[PDB]
């Protein structure tokens, strides 16, 4: 997306990997499958919570009652009346169109830059002891076991 | 051994729109906008309307003879008047400042119906059974507004009336009237004699006075005579005094009160249900819980901002693309 | 050998202006303000508008002498005044609800003006031909509105006239007249001898009298006599009587007409041209293609969010930096 | 910019390359020039133009005529009318100037990401078999005829 | 040898919202909500205030005898009421488009109050001595208003009046004036004779006339009587005449000023002193630096949008992690 | 944050650097201390600076008396006043809410980002003169007294 990432050089998405949004999927001699990284996971989720109650939380209203009645010698008023409710709702629509618009580009982006820093914090940590295969993915020049494929999961790969 | 890093995909078919790009798959989304409804009119904020079915405001207020369900009336938030509400004023003439009684009749918390003015015994020397029309026809009979009283002649002698009352109710008192105004002068004496008579009604706050103006007009639904009605809302302690020569169309039940805020006049065709809402609109009841909303322009209670859209959908989850 | 990614540069001068920081030279911008117009006040939606040039809506209606052209006009989309538009009611008054008249005026599809109360008998034992005065003048001659008749005396008895009229023109009928209020009592009654007189308008919808209010007050363009215009929308097969002892001004001529919606009234010395436009303004026609102008806060038809900025320009390639 | 490839560690623009936004610039033994990537050339035009129009297709207008006309004795719904108008011409100034400068921030932000993403998209391929020069450009260990410039253009560029 | 590059911390404690996390610690913001005040009414533009203490705008304009420190005004940019502010029409009556007058007096320029018609010979043959009431009591003494005079009866002929003005005062003249109208006709006769009175005002740009409306209605503040009071602006150059056979509480002093622009009433109890500001509001001034206020709804002058809002803090600097 | 700079793979912000916003912070054996870099700091005030003021600037206000004055039979008049006050303030009260929840969100990031590319600024010079300790800190594989450690700060840090 923005950041690459997404449906960028990890062009496609794990229908797999069912506990989380992002995370790993690991092969070695002892099995393969999918862990979701349940932090960065957590964290978007609180975030994109919050965002959507902002959206919704943040829309105060009294109590209106719109519609008005105004008899033929009252047009002008009437047609003011109606100035102000085109107005109001021409300004609500315009901007939750584009309150949306704007902010869906920004969550996609959000979830793309979390990828993103994933596969970068990892790759931080097999530094030397992996090669990159330019898909979101890692082959340890090493034997990495579940308790290592684990290791680099809860951040603490050792000497790279 | 190798370990990749990724993300989630599922069977979703959400699509969203973004900046950059229209109807974009997500895995999750919520909706913003509410644009469902129950096709019910509802309790709003746990106080049932007031439904006038074939009657509209001036018939309920004035007592035209179809609105006999409604002389009982009491609370209601917001009033549902139907495209059969037809059974206004019987008696053609303009019911001044309607629109406005309307409006401030929206809401009321209590409602009491008194006789303020008793039709036996309190027009002495007036006749006080003649005024029935045609145009108010009850059950074929020839009739007249519930609330109000046409005081006619009492044989071929109609002297000065004056008639005060203050109100004690502890609450505001609306007090509904109306002034005839015969087509020519032949109907000005046989039923007011007095050709030149005149109407006053005073109160601290209130003084328009009247007087017939008789002239040639189209008979409306019957006749060519007309009547003005007129209302006023008498404050706690005031005294409302009325005095007249004839033409004068006088209270006879007048509506204690208690107005809270106010509201407005939903005018539908849908079912009233014992639900409840926050928000209310002619279609049915809305929710409150989405910042938007394209249900009804129109709207009573706490609502959602009407928009014209028909999609505002935000993405929660990263972009779907699942194939395994 | 050697490969370099880098980006796009040309010889753009636009600049925009972002959040962090002005007047950024970038390769490609698109403007978002319409801030430019034609000078021309062209037809809204197809359909020319209506020019009263040295008329006013007033003297237009009314038939002030100077407004001859006017009597053909038909359509138009919206009207235009001129800082000309100086002819109106010649014959000093109060034009009654004028401006929601010229609102409702503003859109209309057809209007047919018809002679609804012919002059050339239609009021019997009256004079028909005196009603002509030098306010009013007409080439040097004294005259008056061309849709209203100035009923006088017959020599020297005014009886009580009454003319009705019945929509049968299968659309709304605009009738206008006036009620004429003498200086004093001495022109009351050698114009209308009764000097007691009144006018009554009746209709299914509308009832108002009226009796001159003679008093003294300063001669305006040559008289100190007042005459009121009044004006009524009559509903098609409803039947509009005129009675009255004097001072009425007759209704002549009344207009059939058909209104479609409404739209306003353009006040501009710009030139009028065969030109097309889905947005008016008084400086000309503007374009309804970006979302905001600066053109004119004051427009008729569908347009663009009128906003105080000078420059709202779009940024669509990346920052020039050319330089070889 | 946000992502430091524009006026960034690539300070400078190309006059030169004249068939697209962002893309190459070659040099080895056989000649020189540019060529811009037009996959992510196409793809930053498709939503640059649909994002310029969501700014102007969402402005809902209806046919309106704002001018109304009250006489000496209607100052206050006059100012009423003077208020609606103000107000809205106020929301709609305030929004326009903002809704301007803050999508003007994230259009060159967005080509910046696209310069950065498009270099990243050549470091990957290359790996070890070029040097990076701290000006977005890249000096291969061995000879990189045309087809091979190519190569890593549609990127497809071999052993690395 | 070591190099880290990292980014700035400090002991700040302000905290600002974001759209994914709330309360977010920030080493440098900016308040973009202004909501403090200096409880005080100052000058607005430069231009302090009118205050009018225990009266109201009626009282003041009208001359009610509990405003005398008002008989000097001038200047004012905006008009202060207090919650003391009820010396009013100390005669009860319907003070005719009062709101509209207030709006229209809110800012003005210069102010000379002007003896139109003098009382000391300007009615002759006419009682104006008498026109002193006991509602509108000086010191314990009845009077009257101070701009407005109660012609009465000489002793048994009232006879005709007519008395004109012209504004040569080279700008607009705020005439003031009232229709008296009894509770019978008794008073009716006592006072004016002429039991069929009549007053009317005429101008070029004003012709209405009145009939003192005598009917019976409940005293107020000690009178059954009533009076309409009715004020016009008289361009320059115009004339302005009166005339009538009774019930008429003619003009004593009108107002020559000089309107610039329209401002409001303030109506608060918050002490005035001689601090400027481009914004005002009831409870005090308010900053106009920041685009937001929550002070109040109500305001005068240039201000910042008033929102619901209790925190709008804007970051600056970045998230404030610390701890060494 | 979205840059993963800022308590992210740097976790914690400098009491100690006081002399600007972003910067660095050396030890060799001649001593040790920080040093903002002026430039990006400079800058990045310019930008917030600006930004700030748009916000502020862009707010256009003319004289308005908003209230109104209406009588006992001026109700419908009064709530279609009530209606439009309401409304803007309905208008302003979500706009400025989100303006300053979206800005704020904008303007970490922007601070992040400005981190980031910093520490990628010398992650370039370095190269291999230089090995990560994943902390925002770089441990030069040779010595670098103060003119050398001023050299990478300035931006001229010679062969890596
Ligand atoms: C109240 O409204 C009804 C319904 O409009 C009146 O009846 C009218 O419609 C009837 C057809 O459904 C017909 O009876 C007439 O068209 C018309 N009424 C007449 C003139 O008979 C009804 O009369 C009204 N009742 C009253 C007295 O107010
Ligand atoms: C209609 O308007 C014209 C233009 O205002 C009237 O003429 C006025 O202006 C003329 C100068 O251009 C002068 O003739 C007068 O100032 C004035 N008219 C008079 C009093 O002569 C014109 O009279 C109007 N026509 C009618 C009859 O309505
Ligand atoms: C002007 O206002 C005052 C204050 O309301 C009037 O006095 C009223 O209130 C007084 C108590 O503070 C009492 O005197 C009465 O309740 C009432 N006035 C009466 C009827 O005495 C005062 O009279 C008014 N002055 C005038 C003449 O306008
Ligand atoms: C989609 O997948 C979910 C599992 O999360 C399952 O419950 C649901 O039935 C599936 N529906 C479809 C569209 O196949
Ligand atoms: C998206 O494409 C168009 C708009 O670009 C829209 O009409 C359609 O409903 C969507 N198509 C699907 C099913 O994704
Ligand atoms: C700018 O360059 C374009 C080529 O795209 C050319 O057509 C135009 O004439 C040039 N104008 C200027 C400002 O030199
Ligand atoms: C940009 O600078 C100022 C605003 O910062 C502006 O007045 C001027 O027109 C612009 N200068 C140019 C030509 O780039
Ligand atoms: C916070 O630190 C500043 C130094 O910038 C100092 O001036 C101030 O007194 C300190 N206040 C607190 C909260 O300790
Ligand atoms: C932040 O937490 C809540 C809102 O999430 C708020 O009420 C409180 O004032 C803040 N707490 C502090 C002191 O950081």
């Amino acid at each position: 997306g923005l950041f690459g990432a997404m449906a960028g050089f990890i062009e496609g998405g794990w229908t797999g990997m069912i506990d989380g949004w992002y995370g790993y999927h690991h092969q070695n001699e002892q099995g393969s499958g999918y862990a979701a990284d349940q932090k960065s996971t957590q964290n978007a989720i609180d975030g994109i919570t919050n965002k959507v109650n902002s959206i919704i939380e943040k829309m105060n209203t009294q109590f209106t009652a719109v519609g008005k009645e105004f008899n033929n010698l009252e047009r002008r008023i009437e047609n003011l009346n109606k100035k102000v409710d085109d107005g109001f709702l021409d300004v609500w629509t315009y901007n939750a169109e584009l309150l949306v618009l704007l902010e869906n580009e920004r969550t996609l982006d959000f979830h793309d830059s979390n990828v993103r820093n994933l596969y970068e914090k990892v790759k931080s940590q097999l530094r030397n002891n992996a090669k990159e295969i330019g898909n979101g993915c890692f082959e340890f020049y090493h034997k990495c076991d579940d308790e290592c494929m684990e290791s680099v999961k809860n951040g603490t790969y050792d000497y790279p | 051994d190798t370990i990749c890093i990724g993300y989630h995909a599922n069977n979703s078919t959400d699509t969203v729109d973004t900046v950059l790009e229209k109807n974009v798959t997500v895995t999750h989304s919520v909706n913003l906008l509410e644009d469902n409804h129950n096709g019910k009119l509802c309790k709003l904020n746990g106080i049932a309307p007031l439904q006038l079915g074939k009657c509209n405001v001036a018939g309920w207020l004035l007592g035209n003879p179809e609105c006999d369900l409604l002389l009982t009336a009491n609370s209601w938030s917001y009033i549902i008047e139907t495209s059969n509400s037809e059974n206004g004023t019987c008696y053609p003439g303009e019911f001044i400042d309607y629109e406005e009684l309307r409006e401030q009749l929206s809401s009321v918390s209590s409602f009491e119906r008194f006789e303020i003015f008793p039709k036996a015994s309190s027009w002495p020397n007036h006749e006080t059974t003649k005024g029935v029309t045609a145009a108010c026809s009850y059950f074929g009979a020839s009739s007249f507004y519930r609330n109000l009283l046409w005081i006619t002649k009492k044989g071929t002698s109609y002297p000065k009336l004056s008639k005060s009352y203050t109100n004690n109710k502890g609450k505001e008192v609306l007090v509904l009237w109306g002034v005839h105004h015969p087509p020519t002068t032949s109907e000005q004496q046989t039923l007011y004699q007095n050709t030149d008579a005149y109407v006053s009604v005073g109160s601290s706050k209130y003084n328009r006075r009247f007087t017939p103006e008789i002239a040639a007009r189209p008979k409306v639904r019957g006749q060519a005579g007309r009547m003005n009605y007129y209302w006023t809302l008498l404050d706690q302690g005031d005294t409302i005094t009325f005095e007249a020569t004839g033409n004068l169309i006088a209270p006879w039940y007048a509506f204690a009160l208690n107005k809270g805020s106010d509201s407005g006049i939903i005018t539908s065709d849908a079912p009233v249900h014992n639900c409840d809402t926050k928000c209310q609109t002619p279609h049915g009841a809305i929710n409150s819980t989405l910042p938007f909303q394209n249900v009804h322009p129109i709207t009573i209670g706490e609502c959602p901002k009407y928009v014209k859209s028909t999609k505002l959908r935000m993405a929660t989850g990263l972009r779907n693309i699942p194939s395994i």
